[PDB]
Order: structure tokens, then C-alpha cells, then sequence
């Protein structure tokens, strides 16, 4: 009737803001140019997870970010390791090449336009698939620690005082 | 490894379940190995953590023996009563679907269930149809309770499973028991409607489908579940009407729901609805035609400083 | 974005119009009693291929109708090798096991009706599903070849005739 | 002796198309390669019959000129122009929906190869997605033209679109060349609406929304479209556009073909709307990459008068 997909776990790491690490505030602010951020607010305005945000942490995402500079054939990401990164649409054309049962095939190729890696930030999840650059570019390398920890640390806060 | 092996019973992400005989005794039961593996390549030890803590001063109906378990040099193996039947997934997708009563001693138990946790403060998490076994007495046990927690508190855990999610858990919300009643809502509709709930090919359907909450009235549905269902899907829970604390002075008093004698289902009396046909030890008509992967046993330490609890 | 699905070739057995020289009418003769003939008159009248047929070709299926008397613990069909038969269950009950990733699971069973096996008939393909035996029963069914012999026979017949 | 092959372009269930280089001049081509070992037990010797007269019967730019084979004692080879660009399937799957110029453009190379090899009278019989292939130059070509075959009566290989057969050949009954573009009708709804046709994975319900005369129309279609999509929708497709004498006025004459000009196109003068980036040679990062796969069969005899005609 149906090939009936499986169903496995999403578990992840548990993190509770509460009596973990030793820091504190670790924010790690990387600012930049000011057109840049004009231009990622576009984009940064239309997704799932910032249609509903305080503005405080919305300008805080957009403040904290690493630039990457990816030049003409370089393998970076694979599909098979575990994946950690969320990787934004800046500039360059990037072709999503998935290993469908060990078979490439392109996904959709990537133009300064759209929005993926998102799913990477829900939950531990493996590369989805392979980004081939085919110019050079410059990519926003956002790692999914500081995400979570500042996005619930704030929330914690405000339920706390407010 | 004073157990003698006979033929696997499960392989998946929770791990992998092999069936023994027990050699002090001759009896079927069934072995789970923990492996570690993904344990490690994932962490998963507070989990396991908090399965054990919960089991060790805990027993009811709805739960699996814990006879003996044994730990080696770099593997677990965990002993459990076997209940051959099978899964009612597999009986619901070889019929379709199911009928009123059916339905309503689904909610009976799962409500009783709830409560059973609720009153030594316990969270189920993770709910779906692969996690129940059906005796020849009519006893429903349930299996797989590793995504738990000791107390309810206030924490921001995130798993379980894409068709079984609610916006508050996509942006961690505490979630106290919205996870284990929203999602509730689809469940009927599996046992409902002659197809899944959830029938996409890309998971932003999915996930626009869970936030849009909007039930598809299919073609062919009773009127009574109907208005159940027009609203059992919502943001909060204060606004619910049925939906109080006790949880038994609100089920019982509903329109469908009214002759659930309960006094007679809680002390396991009334036979169930669909008894599965038995043949001989160890039934494999109801279970699946699965095979038996490559087996391997421990060869030295490598992580046996895990659980130091024991 | 989507699942996708493969493009694989599909096949059909051919057939030599010019050979006009067959069998005088049937091979396989088995008449049974009315209201068994009559029951398998229904079960098929549900079959689309059904709906257009005359009479004539219905008799005549029923008049070359093979049975097969199935035991207990029997097995004689599986899955992986090249299907060359086709049964109906017509009486009793006989889960049906279909591969899924490693995993045979099932699908259901028919009482009475149903067909294991109806698209085999259409075109050459391996053998997608698993059945089992359970008790003693009965399966009306043609194979393939004689099947396809007869409709392209009754076929050719239709179009020299007018 | 003459061409080296390279990597792996793709593997079907008939052939496998790798990239080759020549050993003389040096210059990257396509070879399709096929296994006798396969065609033995199915016995396809009539459909690659066809291709010892195809490669000869080619007097029209769209008609691929197909170069000489080669048969081997267990593998036979046949070289073929190359393709820098890609398929038009994953363009298709990477969009999901055309605009107006681009679907005008793909109906008119449509309705000029459909009178081309009408006009022959060689029935296409093989039609799918994958055989469409858009070259450097800015056009389209056809592939696998083994299936092709004129008899003067009737036939019943069934063979070529398992998916998308009109609801007269399912039952096992003859068939017109008309029939190709029902075939090719639902590939249009892939570029108007944006998912497949069929929702499903079982054939039972494939064939039953096939037999079932209905088709949505979302808010996205054309208004010609609308139509011509209305006007097609009985299953005993009697009153078909292509019936015709001539078969190119009443789809000419059209409401949706307001403006054509076939004589632009015969010559080959006009720049497609979007050309794919050629890398200069060996620029095969377009088409969907593969595993390698090297030919591993003995050199041995296996029936050789039953391939003499070559």
C-alpha cells in the first residue's frame, strides 16, 4: 500500500540553563559592515523562527555572525558526518547535490536567493546534503551552540524577572 | 551471558531486542541490547539516566517487568517478559480502521495511563502506535520508556518524532503536558480517517501543518468526534473545557463518552475488543518477516565507566 | 523539497500475431459446481479488466481456471524471484508480506475476494510481495503465460473477424 | 580500440550512458553500453532491431544522427553526440514552475517534434522525462530511440509509460500514435501546478485516479490551458485533436498557440530564453552524478547468430 518510512528519534542534547558550564553572558559579538546586515534583514524577516522573536534577540542573531570565504570547488560539508552548522544564502551560486540511496542529484541550486540549513537547528540532524560552490563566495559559518543557549537564556530571564 | 539466543525481534533507532530462553527456568523473554554506540555518537545517557532512576521505585499495570539486567565490559542487556501478539499498527493497517469502541478504550486507557503518571509526577514523551502489545488475557502493556523524566519541573528537552509535534516544542515552551495531549489530538485521526494523518513529501508541509492547526474533515466521519476534533487542537490549555486537573471528571462527562466503566478497566477484568490468534511458543504470524542482522558480543572494555550506578 | 521517485524501464512479454495456430479451445479443464463458479463470477465482476468483457471470454476463463490446494506451513511462492503465477484466494484468510527496507511487513489478506498477484499479469516484473500459508484452503488462478495466450488470442480474434 | 571511457553518467534498467574520449582527435562523447545477459531472458531482439535502421534513417536537425555500434561477445556499444547541458526533469524538479515564454517555447519544440515524427510515420511508443535533454546550443533532443517500430497492423508490446497509460491500453487493447501526447498531457500539469499528478505510491490508486475522469485546476493555471484541459476528460478519448487528417490545424489554430512561427525554428536561428553555463569541455556538473560501475563480464561467446544483424 505504501513504502511506510521509518519513524526514529530526534533526541538531542538536553541543554538547561540552569547550573551548567561556568561562563556567563558569553555573547561574542562579531559586528560588520552596516549594507550586510540592511541586506541579511531581509531575508532574516521572513523565517519561521524570526516571525515570532523579541526584537532584542533578533538583533542580537543578526550582530553575532562569522563570514566564511568559500572559493571554486571545495567539499566543505559531505553528506555522512553529523551536522552542526547553519549555513546562510549571502552571494554565489551553490548547487545542493543529495546522495539519494548513493546517487547524486541536485536538490535546488542556491542564488543569493531562498533559505536552507534551518533544519539543521531543530535537532540533531546529519548534513542534508552536499554544497558544491560553483564560484567563489562568501558564506555565514553559524554554529548550533551559540543558538539555542542565547535564544532560551533569554527567555529564561524574562520569566524570571517579568 | 547465561541466556540462550533464538531469533531477533526488533532492529531501529531505539536499538535492537533479540528473543531468549531462559536457562534457570525455559521461558521466552525478550532481550534488549543498548550497544552504546549511538549512545555515544549521540549522547543519550541522561535519558537512560532517568529511565532507571524512574524504574527503580516504580510499578503499575501499563509497565514491563524488570527481572535481571546485565551490564559487561562495553555492553547491556536488559531482561523483559515477552507478550507475543504483535503491534496494532500492523492489524489497523491490514484492516483500516477501527470502530466507536475501539476508539473509546484507546482514550480510556490513555487517560488512565496519564493520570497513573501524573499522580508520582511523570511525563510519557515520546507516544506512537509501535509501542504496545496485546496479550491473550486481554492486558495491554506498553514498551519503550526511555524518553521520560523523573520530575516535571521546568526544563527544554527536544525529541520524540516530526508527526508527533506542536509549536511548543519547536521553540521550547516547557510543554508540561501540551506534548502529551496536542499531538493526542492526531492520534485518533490515524485510527480515524483510511489514511495517515500526515501524507507529505517535504517536512515544511509537515511542520506548516502541525503550526496551521486545522483538522481535515474526511469524507467519511461520524458526527459525534466531529466537534471533538474541530477543537481539540489548540495554543493554550486553560481555554479547553475538558481538561481538568483530575482528568476523570471531564472524559466521563462527554457526549460519546459516557458508559467508559473505568472501575472495571483499571483492575484488568473486561477482555479487550481484538484478541490476537495464538498457534504455538513464541507467535510470529502477527510480527513481521524480519531478518536477523550480524550479531557481535563484547570483546574487551571501552566504555564501561558509563553507567556507574550499579 | 519531495521524496522523488526512480524512472525504471518497465517490460511486458511480446507475442507473434502472425502464429495463428493454438490450442482447440483450453488446456486446463476443471469444471466446479454453480455456486462456486457463481462466487467467482462476483469476486471478478469487481475487477476493472471485468467491466468490459463479454460473456464468452468470462466462460471461457472459468472453463481453463486452474486450482490449487494449499496446506498448511506450505510455501512455494517468494519474494526476489521472477513471478510467473497468479492465484486468487478463494476462501479463508492469508496475510501478505511485502519487503520494506529489510523489513517484510504486512499488508493485509483477502476472505473471499481480492487477487495476489493481479498486476504481475500486466507486465513482466519480480515478485513485489510475500505470501504464507495458514490453513488448508483452495486458489482459482491462471498463470501468465496462458493468460496472456488467451487474451491475445481472444484479442486477435475480435479484430480479424469484423 | 578507439574510445576510453571515463566516469559514469547513469544506469537504467536497459542501459548505462558513460562519458568517453576519443583515442585519435580526443574529443568527450556519450556511449551507452547494454548487457545481453539481461535481453536473453526477456527477449528484446525486435526493439533493437529498430536501431540498426534508425541509425541510418536521421535527415532532420532534431533527429539525432546516432554513430556506428559496436557488438561484443557479451556487451554491445553504441556512441552518441554529447550533452553539456543537462535534463530537462531536473531543471523542472529544481524550479517546479515555468513562466509563460518558457512554457510557449517547450510547447512549441513540442508540437514541431510531434509533427516531425509524424510526419515519418514512426510511432515514439517510449516516453518519459528522462528522454528530453537539452544541448549546449540551446535546444532539445530526444534519447533511446530502440522502441520505436512502424508495422502495418496493430501490436501489443507494452512497454514505455507504465505510469501515465490511458485508461484504453490498460486493458490490454490496441492503441494510436494519438495516445502519446495523453501520455505527455499530465507531464504539462508537473510545469503548471507544482507537485506530481499522482499523490499516491500504490498502482491500485495511480490507476484509479487515471480511470477517474477528474483533475484539479488550482489558481495558477493559464486560461487556454484551463480548456484544453476540460475538453480532454472522457475515458473513451474519441474525439482527439491529433485524429485528424493533416493533425496540425486544430491545435495550430488554437486559442493557446496565438503566435507560432515554425519557420524560425526549422533552420535553427533562435537563442533559447536560458542556455545552460558550458564550463567549456567535460563541463558534466549539470547531469546527476554516479557511482562508478566498470565492465566486469568475461569474454565469452553466448548466442551469436541471434545478434548478426547489427
Amino acid at each position: 500500500i505504501n513504502r511506510f518510512t521509518r519513524r526514529a528519534s530526534v533526541c538531542a542534547e538536553a541543554y538547561n540553563p540552569d547550573e551548567e558550564e561556568d561562563d556567563a553572558e558569553s555573547r561574542i559579538i562579531h559586528p560588520k559592515t552596516d549594507d550586510q546586515r540592511n541586506r541579511l534583514q531581509e531575508a532574516c524577516k521572513d523565517i519561521l523562527l524570526f516571525k515570532n522573536l523579541d526584537p532584542e534577540q533578533m538583533s542580537q542573531v543578526l550582530d553575532a555572525m562569522f563570514e566564511k570565504l568559500v572559493k571554486e570547488g571545495e567539499h566543505v560539508i559531505d553528506q555522512g558526518d553529523d551536522g552542526d552548522n547553519f549555513y546562510v544564502i549571502d552571494r554565489g551560486t551553490f548547487d545542493i547535490y543529495v546522495k539519494c540511496d548513493g546517487v547524486g542529484r541536485c536538490v535546488g541550486n542556491y542564488d543569493n536567493r531562498g533559505s536552507f540549513g534551518e533544519l539543521a537547528l531543530m535537532y540533531n540532524t546529519p548534513r542534508a546534503a552536499t554544497i558544491t560552490a560553483t564560484s567563489p563566495g562568501a558564506l555565514w559559518g553559524l554554529d548550533r551552540v551559540t543558538f539555542r543557549r542565547i535564544i532560551v537564556k533569554n527567555n529564561a530571564k524574562k520569566r524570571k524577572m517579568y | 551471558d547465561q541466556f540462550e539466543r533464538i531469533k531477533t525481534l526488533g532492529t531501529g533507532s531505539f536499538g535492537r531486542v533479540m528473543l531468549v530462553k531462559h536457562k534457570e527456568t525455559g521461558n521466552h523473554y525478550a532481550m534488549k541490547i543498548l550497544d552504546k554506540q549511538k549512545v555515544v555518537k549521540l549522547k543519550q545517557i541522561e535519558h537512560t539516566l532517568n529511565e532507571k532512576r524512574i524504574l527503580q521505585a516504580v510499578n503499575f499495570p501499563f509497565l514491563v517487568k524488570l527481572e535481571f539486567s546485565f551490564k559487561d565490559n562495553s555492553n547491556l542487556y536488559m531482561v523483559m517478559e515477552y507478550v507475543p501478539g504483535g503491534e496494532m499498527f500492523s492489524h489497523l493497517r491490514r484492516i483500516g480502521r477501527f470502530s466507536e469502541p475501539h476508539a473509546r478504550f484507546y482514550a480510556a486507557q490513555i487517560v488512565l495511563t496519564f493520570e497513573y503518571l501524573h499522580s508520582l509526577d511523570l511525563i510519557y514523551r515520546d507516544l506512537k502506535p509501535e509501542n504496545l502489545l496485546i496479550d491473550q488475557q486481554g492486558y495491554i502493556q506498553v514498551t519503550d520508556f526511555g524518553f521520560a523524566k523523573r520530575v516535571k519541573g521546568r526544563t527544554w528537552t527536544l525529541c520524540g518524532t516530526p508527526e508527533y509535534l506542536a509549536p511548543e516544542i519547536i521553540l521550547s515552551k516547557g510543554y508540561n503536558k501540551g506534548v502529551d495531549w496536542w499531538a493526542l489530538g492526531v492520534l485518533i485521526y490515524e485510527m480515524a480517517a483510511g489514511y495517515p494523518p500526515f501524507f507529505a513529501d517535504q517536512p515544511i508541509q509537515i511542520y506548516e501543518k502541525i503550526v496551521s492547526g486545522k483538522v481535515r474533515f474526511p469524507s467519511h466521519f461520524s458526527s459525534d468526534l466531529k466537534d471533538l476534533l474541530r477543537n481539540l487542537l489548540q495554543v493554550d490549555l486553560t481555554k479547553r473545557f475538558g481538561n481538568l486537573k483530575n482528568g476523570v471528571n471531564d472524559i466521563k462527562n462527554h457526549k460519546w463518552f459516557a458508559t467508559t466503566d473505568w472501575i472495571a478497566i483499571y483492575q484488568r477484568k473486561v477482555e479487550a475488543p481484538f484478541i490476537p490468534k495464538f498457534k504455538g511458543p513464541g507467535d510470529t504470524s502477527n510480527f513481521d518477516d524480519y531478518e536477523e542482522e550480524e550479531i557481535r558480543v563484547s570483546i574487551n572494555e571501552k566504555c564501561g565507566k558509563e553507567f556507574s550506578e550499579f
